[PDB]
């Protein structure tokens, strides 16, 4: 009976308009709610045959399902639309999202919820407007469906339609008395989105319908947002707003030059110099009432430049491209502020360019500044820490010296970010717990990469003391991954993931130096994972005893000297000698096994399975617990 | 193509718009 409905679900994507008749003629009746109400998942999309027909663009299958009968179509589900998954979708929502006007009109005429908000409180109108067409939204707004309905993040139809280059859609929206000054949860008011994608006609139509300029939540005017994303025509239009004053105009021009300095999609240096020079000239337009630049004190990351308060000094840095890169970074920092979200991206890109040109020291300085700015904003910076690990590994691989204070700074940042990662993991229950655990695991991996790099970098007594202080601080929180792996277990484990980039040239696990440093920094040597293995079980399960026998011997000596039992069992009640899976490792461990009557007695008790609960001392109770 | 040191983020830019149909 299940296969009969599964074949109909499979044929819903196909065409069997006059073929599926044999399955239903002289069929039963009590299975209607399971055949028509078949809610299956073809790959993980909670849907019906009608829903997948609308999503794929089969109005003929909808008419098939409404040939001589009728099916209820308004159902919740998580449909994986082209690009991404959406939870709480429905038939009308999916028909609108795929740009099928006829299917949408068929669903409306047959009866569908025009306001069927998803789990993310998303209306079908904005779902259509993501790929909006005029003809598909005509009847949708003529079905008395309110366009002023908010969203999970208050992204209304107008905001997304202005962001996605849908001038016809925004025209039909504002011509029907929509909300001009709508406020999103992030604070943007449908002009920042219109100026984010550089749509000149959309901004033209919004200013035509009296959109007006108001600062968003992040302390940026729409003009400054337009100048942030390297767009020019919308900046010219917004400067032609006729109510813009002058201070905002010069700071917008400087920001436009700054954005043109560092962005891959729009990179010009002549445009940067010309925009900054226009800012300088229009700044000193009168002589008296000269708009002297207030300049923040020089920051060591961008060299030691101090902007340019004069036309002569802007002329002096005309031909020097890297000087103009630093100048653009500095004016962007001054205008956008250090608390902006999209101020660290050009710093990261400039550090990347300097890394590609084999100038690592300035790359390290710029990336440290970007990491500090991103950490003060309390954002997901695991990608940045992985980038730090990659650039340090490339510095080591070219036999280039790595400055110890840089490693200390990035280690402090990684420790702090792992602290907030633990806080986020504890706070998040099930919304994005998988994403939080992935970020936590990759952050632990980045910290171990940084530790492995720090082992191979020459440091003084003070520098090594500070690095060991950071390592000691991170040990005393006892970070753990999904399968209970402590920070020692990951450095011990050969199965610890290594980034496919240049970290492969430096950080290879198991690494003896990392384990020696961690044990010398006070790691819990007897710690266990969810599987119950200690560090010793993981290191004896190493499948390569001859290729890096020196590494294996050093790490086994370190773990034994640190005081781990050579006898403790895992959850599967296996002594690591029984889990050595290697003659060489077994011989080494049996050489390092210190004989003791205590372990022999405890193992005898465990083997005979004598009832020891509430008979022996509690510490010895635990002792026989793991022996 | 994240392998090059060029930033994995496109331009970020998802600060003010939470991208619809993306999660």
């Amino acid at each position: 009976m299940e296969g009969l409905a599964g074949y109909v679900y499979k044929a819903a994507s196909e065409g069997k308009v006059l073929t599926l008749a044999a399955l239903l003629l002289n069929r039963s009746e009590s299975d209607i709610r399971y055949l028509l109400g078949y809610v299956s998942q073809q790959g993980g999309q909670r849907s019906t045959p009608l829903i997948i027909a609308a999503r794929n663009g089969h109005a003929k299958v909808v008419r098939l399902l409404l040939e001589h009968y009728r099916v209820q179509t308004q159902q919740t589900g998580t449909v994986r639309f082209d690009g991404y998954v959406i939870d709480g979708a429905t038939a009308l929502w999916c028909a609108a999202g795929a740009g099928h006007f006829e299917v949408v009109k068929l669903l409306v005429s047959h009866g569908a919820n025009v306001n069927h908000t998803t789990v993310t409180n998303s209306t079908p109108l904005r779902a259509a407007c993501f790929d909006g067409r005029l003809d598909i939204v005509k009847y949708l707004v003529e079905n008395n469906a309110n366009i002023s309905i908010a969203n999970k993040y208050d992204n209304t139809c107008l905001m997304i339609a202005a962001y996605k280059g849908h001038t016809d859609v925004v025209r039909y929206l504002l011509e029907q008395r929509a909300d001009p000054n709508a406020k999103a949860h992030c604070g943007a008011t449908a002009l920042h989105f219109a100026a984010e994608a550089g749509h000149i006609d959309i901004v033209k139509e919004l200013i035509k319908w009296r959109a007006a300029i108001v600062v968003n939540g992040h302390g940026m005017t729409p003009l400054k947002v337009a100048a942030e994303s390297c767009k020019a025509d919308v900046v010219e239009l917004l400067l032609s707003h006729a109510d813009c004053d002058r201070r905002s105009r010069i700071e917008a021009l400087e920001l436009l030059g700054a954005s043109f300095a560092n962005d891959r999609e729009n990179y010009d240096i002549i445009k940067t110099y010309h925009y900054l020079y226009l800012a300088m000239l229009e700044r000193f337009q009168d002589g008296d009432n000269i708009l002297e630049k207030e300049v923040l004190p020089p920051i060591h990351a961008y060299g030691n430049r101090t902007e340019c308060r004069n036309p002569q000094e802007l002329e002096s840095i005309r031909q020097d491209r890297d000087a103009l890169h630093m100048e653009g970074l500095i004016v962007r920092e001054r205008i956008l502020g250090a608390d902006n979200i999209d101020v660290s991206h050009p710093i990261i890109y400039r550090g990347a360019v300097y890394a590609d040109n084999m100038e690592f020291e300035q790359c390290i300085k710029l990336w440290l500044h970007a990491l500090h700015l991103r950490q003060k904003g309390n954002r997901n910076t695991h990608k940045d820490l992985l980038r730090f690990a990659q650039v340090f590994s490339q510095m080591i691989h070219l036999n280039e010296t790595v400055k110890a204070p840089d490693i200390e700074c990035v280690l402090r940042c990684s420790v702090l970010e792992i602290e907030q990662s633990m806080n986020r993991v504890k706070n998040i229950s099930d919304a994005d717990v998988h994403n939080a655990m992935d970020n936590y695991e990759c952050n632990l991996y980045t910290f171990l990469y940084l530790v492995c790099i720090s082992t191979k970098t020459q440091c003084s007594e003070e520098d090594q003391c500070k690095i060991n202080k950071q390592i000691y601080n991170l040990i005393h929180l006892d970070p753990r991954t999904r399968e209970g792996f402590t920070l020692l277990h990951l450095a011990v484990n050969s199965n610890t993931p290594v980034d496919d980039f240049h970290t492969n040239d430096v950080c290879s696990f198991p690494n003896a130096l990392v384990t020696k440093l961690l044990l010398d920094c006070g790691a819990e040597v007897n710690a266990v994972d969810n599987e119950g293995n200690s560090a010793l079980h993981i290191i004896v399960q190493y499948n390569r005893p001859i290729s890096d026998f020196l590494t294996l011997h050093s790490i086994i000596i370190s773990l034994v000297e640190a005081g781990a039992h050579t006898d403790m069992t895992n959850k599967q009640n296996k002594t690591p000698l029984d889990k050595s899976t290697t003659g060489v490792s077994e011989i080494l461990l049996k050489t390092q096994m210190k004989m003791s009557l205590k372990c022999l007695a405890a193992r005898a008790v465990r083997a005979n399975d004598i009832n020891y609960q509430d008979q022996i001392p509690r510490t010895l109770e635990e002792f026989v617990g793991f022996h | 193509t994240k392998y090059t040191f060029f930033p994995p983020k496109k331009s970020h830019g998802s600060c003010a718009p939470p991208v619809s149909r993306a999660g």
